[PDB]
């Protein structure tokens, strides 16, 4: 995250962190104690499936303070359109293979329906997005939680605003085109969260841009909204033998 | 009526035939006698923070 604050430990509770050989990899999204929404990107270089883990209520990543919560991925659902390499339908959905246990350091993100935050979150104008990734475009990435407040744009308005791929319907554009502030590389999978009458919202996933925080471009996000139906149903599945599992979209 | 300010909602909105609105609530909240307003059912109900909630 370029050009945000220190999210406060505990204020972003809903943050996952994710990890591959005890590296960082991604960030991701609580959305109740066994599921977590992530970026598919996120996982086109995985070749150690079994080494993958999600860490909850994690803030600061050079002390362990006994809040952090870890727990082994036992499946990755990718929509069947997601093409590796590429930006559209940039979504999985993570099953944990033990519940964590809510506490005041440890929530879920509401994912919302799909009406509610299409007439409504959609037109709220400013969310928050935040990850342990890059604090500076080829820099250091953070060891504290970062969190920024960006402001989201109609794609006719990003597709005007932008200078020198496609948007989508399954993406959004939020943030600035003053390379002053934007999520990163490093934030990837992390989420794009919505106030809305004393309760936060999924609305976005990190997804891709250019460099980080460049002028003339904003951050683009996966369009959560057009996936509520397909992670619902997915939710109220078996799991399957087998960590990585693509699943027909829509 | 959902269409527009969330139909009165704090949360989720139904329209259904007619001048007729149900709204509803997430998991882990319930619909107040108002029928607009969801409280908290759970001691870590979804998008709450806990340590400004306690504050
Ligand atoms: C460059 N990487 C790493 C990556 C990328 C892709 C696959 C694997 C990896 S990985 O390292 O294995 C991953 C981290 C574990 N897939 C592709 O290249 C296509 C999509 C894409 C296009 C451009 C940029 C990105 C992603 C980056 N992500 C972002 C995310 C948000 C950005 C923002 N908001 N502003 C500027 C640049 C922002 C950049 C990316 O992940
Ligand atoms: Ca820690």
């Amino acid at each position: 995250i370029v050009g945000g604050k220190v999210c406060p430990k505990g204020e972003c509770p809903w943050q996952v962190l994710l990890l591959v050989n005890g590296a960082q990899l991604c960030g991701g999204t609580l959305i109740n104690t066994i599921w977590v929404v992530s970026a598919a990107h996120c996982f086109d270089k995985i070749k150690n499936w079994r080494n993958l883990i999600a860490v909850l209520g994690e803030h600061d990543l050079s002390e362990h303070d006994g809040d952090e919560q870890s727990r082994r991925v036992a499946q990755v659902i990718i929509p069947s359109t997601y093409v590796p390499g590429t930006t559209n339908h940039d979504i999985a959905l993570l099953r944990l293979h033990q519940p964590v246990v809510l506490t005041d350091h440890v929530v879920p993100l509401c994912l919302p329906e799909r009406t509610f935050s299409e007439r409504t979150l959609a037109f709220v104008r400013f969310s928050l997005v935040s990850g342990w990734g890059q604090l500076l475009d080829r820099g250091a990435t953070a060891l504290e939680l970062m969190v920024l407040n960006v402001p989201r744009l109609m794609t006719q308005d990003c597709l005007q605003q932008s200078r020198k791929p496609n948007i989508t319907e399954y993406m959004f554009c939020a943030g600035y085109s003053d390379g002053s502030k934007d999520s990163c590389k490093g934030d990837s999978g992390g989420p794009h969260a919505t106030h809305y009458r004393g309760t936060w919202y999924l609305t976005g996933i990190v997804s891709w841009g250019q460099g980080c925080a460049t002028v003339g471009h904003f951050g683009v996000y996966t369009r959560v909204s057009q996936y509520i139906e397909w992670l619902q149903k997915l939710m109220r599945s078996e799991p399957r033998p087998g960590v990585l599992l693509r699943a027909p979209f829509p | 009526i959902c269409v527009n300010e969330n139909g009165g909602c704090e949360q989720y909105c139904s329209d259904h035939t007619g001048t007729k609105r149900s709204c509803r609530c997430h998991e882990g909240y319930s619909l107040l006698a108002d029928g607009v307003s969801c409280t908290p059912t759970v001691e870590y109900p979804c998008g709450k923070i806990p340590i400004l909630e306690k504050r």
